[PDB]
């Protein structure tokens, strides 16, 4: 019915916050190589990424990392609606927390090594 | 002949080992007048009377096997030390790395070449709990 409905393909670009589309689909949706789109998934949860281009991509599919794929409650072969979001808002305060099963050997500083 | 032409600095709290007469024997310095340590002179007198006492519960024996009893296989003993000494002496420091250790080593050779000796010596000289399984 709608040309924004897509199916999940594998990841090639090894960046976390990067999704990929093909050339005629991006020319049909009129995007650019520095835009910011939004992906709707299952369990009423969404994900924001950065859309880029790819020539090896197929017609009605989207390429994304396993991080974005698990943040949407989506597996390989599901359906995702994409929409544009020009609401470019700069952040002010970011409060994050580590997870205990992945920090059980490290202690002290984490800002300078991992996040900086 | 032990203290003669030796000038050995002894101290209260030392156990020394004397070999000879087809026997190794351990003596403990119990009492000295220049406490704690003193160099043995020809002026000294040694009162070797008294009854033999037992061992303190934490004092390990020099009858048991260390690296000194093994000869002729310096390279293989160095290779086993490079494999095993770092996951034993630093357990938790190695736990936080992300490197898997070895988990099984197979010693082989002709009968009589001292394999049980090497296993027991690498056991005792690292403080690891050593369990023995006999076939
Ligand atoms: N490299 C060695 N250095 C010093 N003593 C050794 C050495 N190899 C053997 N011996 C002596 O010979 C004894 C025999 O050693 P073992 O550990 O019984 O050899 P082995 O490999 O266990 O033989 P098998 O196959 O188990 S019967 C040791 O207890 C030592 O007294
Ligand atoms: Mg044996």
């Amino acid at each position: 019915n709608r040309p924004n409905r897509l199916i999940v393909d594998e990841a090639i670009n090894e960046d976390n916050s990067v999704v990929s589309l093909s050339q005629p689909k991006m020319d049909e949706l009129q995007l650019f190589r520095g835009d910011t789109v939004l992906l709707k998934g299952k369990k009423r949860r969404e994900a924001v990424c950065i859309v880029l281009s790819d020539d090896t991509c197929s017609d009605e599919k989207i390429r994304m990392n396993r991080v974005v794929r698990n943040n949407l409650r989506v597996r390989l072969g599901d359906v995702i609606s994409i929409q544009p979001c020009p609401d470019v808002k700069y952040g002010k305060r970011i409060h994050v927390l580590p997870i205990d099963d992945t920090v059980e050997g490290i202690t002290g500083n984490l800002f300078e090594v991992y996040l900086k | 002949p032990y203290f003669l032409e030796a000038y050995r600095p002894i101290r209260k709290g030392d156990i020394f080992l004397v070999r000879g007469g087809m026997r190794a024997v351990e003596f403990k310095v119990v009492e000295t007048d220049p406490s704690p340590y003193c160099i043995v002179a020809p002026d000294t007198v040694i009162h070797c009377e008294g009854e033999p006492i037992k061992r303190e519960d934490e004092e390990e024996s020099l009858n048991e096997v260390g690296y000194d009893d093994i000869g002729g296989c310096r390279k293989q003993l160095a290779q086993i030390k490079e494999m095993v000494e770092l996951p034993l002496r630093h357990p938790a420091l190695f736990k936080a790395i992300g490197v898997k250790p070895p988990r099984g080593i197979l010693l082989y050779g002709p009968p009589g070449t001292g394999k049980t000796l090497i296993a027991r010596a690498v056991a005792n000289e690292t403080g690891a709990f050593f369990f023995l399984i006999n076939g």
